[PDB]
């Protein structure tokens, strides 16, 4: 690429320029208000030292900053200004100022940087500023696209040559440079980012006389758009005049001339380099943890401070080393330790992973609870990678003391396969190993408890090549295992639920070959109705209503009514079938029984929506067989399975003097729960198995069920600004869950009351910083809410059918916003401004189906 | 290569055209594995099939599982289960639907009625008496000339309608026996008037219009037997008389119903149902009725949506019922939505009380800015809002256009607004179009006032 040309200088002339750079941090409303930052200004001399005697466009220029000063960007700082009465030397340091004002050589070929020269022993931050200024001299007077190296790394660059200007647009996404950072590809939990870099070269009489560059970085939390920030960085380089300059130096090669100019001059890279803050008098991990641990008591995980400390500590862990982490783990007590395992696993660095893997013995039975916390934290890991998968694969291949934990490992492996498959890593080595391990572990049919494990893993991994096995198991008529396979099919996307899939599901629903359980049949029909059902698909299901066992008619009717009521995909085709009186009439649509299905909105906006869904299948006895609660979250087309909570029961008929349905008299009495949290299918939990175990455990006092801290939102950017400054964007979303259940039961009184309280505390933090080592500006915000959702179930079971009143109740929630902006000087408190807002979000009840409202009228009647 | 499950062919998607080719005459049962009527009919079907296997000819009995071979069921327009369709493979363009009885006898007797003549020739008065007595509905065509144009019209209408027996007589002693001077067509039935005489031109078309109209009884009792006949018919407007068998003066009450039925023969199906019967309890719940609220009438229309209608009066004299059906047919009766009783003094207090009955009247008033709290009576959130909402009413009690109201959303149905939580505050401005503005600001007197004064723009867009 030797045809373009950039800057040209005249022999024996010294160019006198002015140079300015400033940075602004803003809350980013769109219009920049009262922001923080700083301006660095100087004079600039440029002299041509050498030109290649071969006549080629090959030159060596010398660039010097003089009269460097650092000032406020904000005009109203007054007596709060960090620079008040301080010399440039006192602001940056004697040695730094000297370094900044020492000259720099730039060897340009065809107007592009061939080599940059400077003094080796200088601070990185300062070499960056110099590199920033030097990078502006690289340009092209004609239009085209190309790849260039400068402060920003190796980037694709586009030039638009106009009459009085050339425009240099840099493709910031394409830049090759080593910078830490990460961001989830999940639209609902993610952070949107825009980076622009535009440099304008002002032309007069074919020569550049000025250079104006503006760089912007915009971020916004997808979920909640009031949480955003902006970085604006500008550069201005103006030619003032020319003077008589040094005489040209003679030589065949540029390198020799440089050694002759000064032999301390060394070739250094033009690309900007990372530098560490270098903390002065800062406490160690153990000192921090000593304060943090006061807030992470199991008793008060619900307070916003707990979550705040959790998130803050995760930042510290992200810079700590294996040993200091391992130490803290080793000296901690049993009560707080689960919280610290949460924090350590969330950190998601090589060092934090190794510290926790080392700390946890999978053969121990004394650290079962911590094994779990570790593994669940990996499930929710915001940015998992091959290393995390590899660790898990090997834990599984190793020895594990508890088989529940062995199951958990395989289940979480499922999620990690899912996540890495959605992040262009479906063909990564450890992914293919874990795929073979799941798909293979499901073909080699071992013990029954082993098939369940693999099915749950596949329920998470959702590999399409697993579907034929799922169909085999759904059809097997193997009860618990058949339902599981069915519910796993239910998680796949519409293009995977083909005709062949629906053909199988039809045979299961219609019982063309053999009898299947009610739970399996209903789930199969749900998948059909939800996945582009044909006219006859819908017609046959409608015609079956009134001809199935007691509660199954009520349930299927409820499913269909809910499709109409909530305008689901198959709405239109169902309405077509409803035209016919034979299918749609007050005989078929008149059902007794308790079973139900209801979908509502939690929140709806033009952009985002949140839904709740409750569907309950009862036994003929009137005792619950299967309830599904589902909460989904949407942003545009993008979705997130926030929550699923499935409750199963069998053989509980003896707890009243009731009798089991036809067939169910040999069924052992059982109650369980299966849950999804933020797209992750968890390990199902048995409440009790068999009569003796039931009569063994047992009442109306709260009982912890799930407790834990989760790092849900996690966005990190390290940025090399074109000016040379260092910028960091960090967005973290943490929450604390605290679910607790209570039941009152009286056989004599024929009454039951169940209360499940879900306590949810969310804290979302943002942090923007620009650092130059002698000065630093930051903008941080904290948004917090202490939410609460309660589900209550009141049962009066004196006469079948029983009175059941269900309630979904969202508590009044406190909502608190914090902002802190600062300008700081490497020593001293600097300028700090803080604001606080504190509102209250109002509570409500969510309606369920109208029949439920009717039963609640009676339950809460005035007498 | 289909199997003979009790001498009955099993027809699948792949092998349907081949077997349709290999028999000139084919009777197919479209059924469902879970279907009760298909279960009850399955062995009688096997009988008629078996009886024709060792005595029959070319007519072959087949069955298709429509839940498995659904393409077929759709292709041939199956209605419910079972559906029996007769295929000739001389007309692959439309089979003939079987409509007769479900006994194995009725089948073969219907098959031979395909080969034999549409009507039996009645030589004398005794043969006439016989046929009239053979069925619930019978039709005789009196035609001097059997070869006549008129008479060939009638013989076509007697091939079409298969659920009624037809007779033709050209004997004058028969004519005079039923009091016919000229040619004609008489329908006889064992209910209601007993006899209907055809009028106007003797076209196949005009015949079917006469038969179909006069074949139906005035009133039908709702039973598991009559139910598929009701929902198989073409009348999509039903009036139901919920009449308990135990009620006093059952006969008198049904009598009035039978009377009213006359004025609306072709237009509204008059049905009575035993409100005391256990089987019917589910149906009572569908019409939101209790055993103790009977006797009562309800009218329903059966389209894409089912819509129920209540009479303005509670009296069940033949007059009130006719008056009901008449006002319905005009457009003067409103769909029955769940609603509480409007209190006498619903507008006595600063906060207006709205029910389902008067909701659209108040809220969608073009000249009024109405702000409504939709609540549940047991909800603590709604209970907490009540004092603030009261103070808001108090603020606006003398206003020129703002109305503060409330409605119990669990006790009243409104078609225009969906309530997704309790409480919900919705604003209905003074506007020509039915605009609805959701309020999502602070639940405070201050928040409310700011929103009301901005005309709905400061608290919600
Ligand atoms: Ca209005």
């Amino acid at each position: 690429k030797g045809h373009t040309t950039g800057l040209s200088l005249n022999n024996d002339r010294l160019y006198k320029l002015t140079y300015s750079t400033e940075v602004l941090l803003d809350r980013g409303k769109g219009k920049l208000q009262d922001s923080v930052g700083y301006r660095i200004s100087s004079n600039v001399d440029v002299a041509l030292l050498w030109r290649n005697p071969d006549g080629d466009d090959d030159q060596l220029i010398q660039i010097t900053m003089k009269d460097v000063n650092v000032e406020n960007v904000n005009q109203q700082r007054g007596e709060k200004s960090i620079f008040k009465g301080k010399s440039p030397s006192k602001i940056m340091g004697k040695e730094n100022l000297e370094a900044l004002q020492r000259p720099t050589l730039l060897h340009l070929i065809h107007g592009k940087v061939k080599e940059f020269y400077s003094y080796q022993n200088e601070a990185v931050a300062i070499e960056n500023i110099k590199r920033g200024l030097a990078s502006l001299f690289q340009t092209q007077l004609s239009s085209g696209t190309t790849n260039e190296v400068d402060i920003s790394g190796n980037c694709k660059v586009t030039y638009q040559a106009h009459q009085d200007k050339v425009i240099k647009i840099k493709a910031l996404d394409s830049c090759k440079i080593a910078r830490s950072g990460f961001t989830t590809p999940n639209q609902v939990l993610g952070v949107s980012s825009k980076a622009t870099s535009v440099t304008t070269y002002k032309i007069e009489d074919s020569f550049v006389i000025a250079v104006l560059a503006e760089e912007t970085h915009n971020f916004g939390l997808n979920f909640l758009q009031t949480i955003k920030g902006k970085i604006v960085s500008k550069q201005k380089l103006e030619l003032k005049t020319t003077e008589a300059g040094p005489r040209l130096m003679s030589g065949k090669q540029a390198a020799a001339i440089i050694k002759a100019v000064d032999s301390k001059y060394t070739a250094i890279p033009i690309v900007g380099q990372v530098f560490q803050s270098h903390c002065k008098g800062c406490p160690s991990l153990s000192e921090l943890w000593r304060s943090t641990r006061k807030y992470l008591q199991p008793d008060n995980l619900s307070k916003a401070e707990a979550v705040r400390n959790f998130l803050a500590f995760i930042q510290h862990l992200r810079t700590a080393k294996k040993e200091e982490i391992l130490q803290i783990l080793k000296m901690e007590n049993k009560e707080v330790l689960p919280q610290l395992v949460d924090a350590v696993t969330s950190a998601q660095t090589s060092d934090s992973l190794e510290a926790i893997l080392d700390f946890l013995d999978f053969k121990s039975d004394s650290s079962i609870i911590l094994q779990e916390r570790f593994l669940y934290a990996c499930g929710f890991a915001s940015h998992p990678n091959e290393e995390l998968l590899r660790a898990l694969i090997s834990k599984f291949k190793g020895s594990i003391g508890s088989s529940d934990i062995r199951e958990t490992v395989m289940i979480i492996t499922g999620t990690l396969v899912r996540k890495l498959c959605q992040n262009e890593g479906c063909k990564l080595k450890a992914v293919v190993e874990a795929k073979k391990l799941i798909l293979g572990g499901l073909e080699k049919a071992e013990k029954k408890e082993d098939t369940r494990m693999y099915l749950l893993a596949l329920k998470n991994a959702l590999l399409p090549e697993g579907i034929p096995s799922l169909l085999k198991y759904a059809e097997a008529g193997e009860g618990p295992i058949s339902h599981l396979a069915t519910t796993a099919l239910q998680r796949y996307d519409l293009p995977f639920i083909t005709d062949e899939v629906k053909k199988t599901l039809n045979r299961i629903y219609h019982q063309n070959r053999k009898v299947h359980e009610k739970t399996v049949r209903t789930a199969a029909a749900a998948i059909i109705l939800n996945n582009n059902p044909s006219y006859m698909d819908v017609k046959n299901i409608l015609l079956s209503i009134g001809e199935l066992p007691q509660e199954m008619n009520k349930y299927m009717l409820a499913i269909v009514q809910d499709i109409l009521r909530f305008e689901m995909p198959a709405s239109k085709i169902v309405r077509r079938v409803l035209k016919e009186m034979v299918a749609h009439n007050y005989d078929r649509f008149s059902r007794s029984g308790s079973s139900s299905a209801y979908t509502g909105y939690i929140e709806r906006s033009p952009r985002s929506a949140s839904t709740y869904s409750l569907d309950i299948l009862y036994s003929g006895s009137g005792i619950l067989r299967r309830s599904n609660l589902n909460i989904f979250q949407y942003i545009g087309k993008a979705g997130l399975h926030g929550s699923q909570v499935v409750i199963e029961a069998q053989g509980l008929e003896a707890l009243i003097a009731a009798t089991p349905d036809e067939g169910e008299e040999n069924l052992d009495s059982y109650a369980g729960m299966s849950a999804i949290l933020f797209d992750v299918q968890l390990r199902p939990v048995t409440f009790f198995n068999g009569y003796s175990d039931l009569m063994s455990k047992m009442s109306g006092d709260p009982i912890s069920v799930v407790k834990g801290l989760i790092l849900l939102i996690d966005h990190s950017q390290e940025l090399q600004l074109q000016s040379g400054l260092k910028a960091n964007i960090e967005v973290q979303g943490g929450l604390a869950i605290d679910i607790s259940g209570a039941m009152e039961f009286s056989l004599w009184y024929r009454e039951s009351k169940t209360r499940v309280k879900n306590r949810v505390t969310v804290v979302i933090t943002t942090d923007i910083t620009v650092d130059s080592s002698f000065v630093k500006a930051g903008l941080e915000t904290s948004t917090e809410t202490e939410a609460g959702l309660e589900f209550i179930s009141t049962v009066q079971f004196s006469q079948y059918p029983f009175l059941v009143c269900m309630q979904m109740d969202k508590d009044e929630a406190p909502f608190r916003q914090f902002e802190k902006k600062y300008e700081r000087l490497s020593t001293g408190r600097g300028y700090v401004s803080q604001k606080r807002k504190e509102s209250v979000l109002a509570g409500c009840e969510f309606p369920l189906h109208q029949e439920n409202s009717e039963m609640c009228k009676v339950v809460f009647a005035p007498q | 290569a289909p199997e003979e499950e009790d001498h009955v062919l099993v027809l699948r998607k792949s092998n349907f055209a081949e077997a349709l080719a290999a028999h000139k005459y084919l009777l197919v049962e479209f059924y469902a594995p879970w279907c009760g009527h298909c279960k009850a009919l399955a062995p009688e079907y096997a009988k008629a099939a078996g009886k024709l296997k060792a005595e029959g000819s070319e007519i072959r009995l087949a069955k298709v599982d429509a839940t498995e071979e659904s393409d077929l069921a759709q292709q041939y327009g199956v209605r419910g289960y079972p559906t029996i369709k007769f295929f000739r493979n001389g007309d692959t363009a439309s089979p003939k639907e079987y409509t007769a009885g479900r006994e194995a006898d009725d089948i073969v007797n219907w098959l031979k009625k395909r080969t034999g003549p549409a009507a039996t020739t009645l030589p004398d008065g005794a043969a006439a008496e016989s046929l009239v007595e053979s069925s619930e509905v019978a039709v005789i065509g009196f035609f001097k000339d059997v070869e006549s144009d008129s008479a060939k019209q009638f013989l076509q209408a007697a091939e079409a309608i298969d659920d009624i027996p037809f007779g033709i007589t050209s004997n004058s002693d028969v004519f005079s026996k039923y009091q016919l001077d000229k040619d004609g067509v008489v329908l006889f039935k064992k209910f209601d008037e007993g006899r209907n005489n055809f009028e106007g031109e003797v076209t196949k078309e005009n015949l079917l219009d006469f038969i179909k109209h006069n074949q139906l009884p005035l009133v039908i009792e709702f039973t598991e037997q009559t139910a598929p006949k009701i929902f198989g018919g073409e009348i999509k407007t039903h009036i139901l008389l919920f009449l308990p068998k135990s009620v006093s003066d059952y006969d008198g009450k049904l009598s009035n119903f039978k009377t009213a039925a006359e004025s609306f023969k072709g237009k509204i199906l008059f049905i009575f149902i035993d409100s005391d019967h256990t089987d019917n309890q589910r149906i009572l719940e569908f019409f939101g009725l209790k055993k103790e609220e009977c006797p009562a009438v309800r009218l329903i229309t059966l389209e894409e949506e089912m819509t129920k209608y209540k009479p303005e009066s509670e009296e069940l004299t033949a007059e009130r019922i006719t008056e009901f059906c008449h006002r319905f047919l005009e457009g003067k009766i409103k769909p029955h939505l769940m609603s509480q009783e409007l209190p006498e003094d619903w507008d006595k207090q600063p906060v207006k009380v709205l029910v389902g009955k008067n909701f659209e009247d108040v809220a969608f008033d073009e000249k009024k800015n109405v702000f409504v709290e939709f609540y549940a009576p047991w909800c603590g959130h709604c209970k907490q809002l009540a004092p603030i909402w009261d103070k808001l009413g108090e603020t606006y009690k003398d206003h020129e256009n703002i109305v503060i109201a409330k409605m119990d959303s669990t006790a009243n149905e409104v078609e225009a607004v969906k309530v997704h939580s309790f409480p919900t505050l919705k604003f209905f401005p003074a506007s020509a179009d039915r605009t609805v503005i959701d309020y999502n600001g602070e639940r405070t007197l201050d928040g409310f006032k700011k929103f009301l004064e901005s005309g709905g723009q400061d608290g919600a867009g």
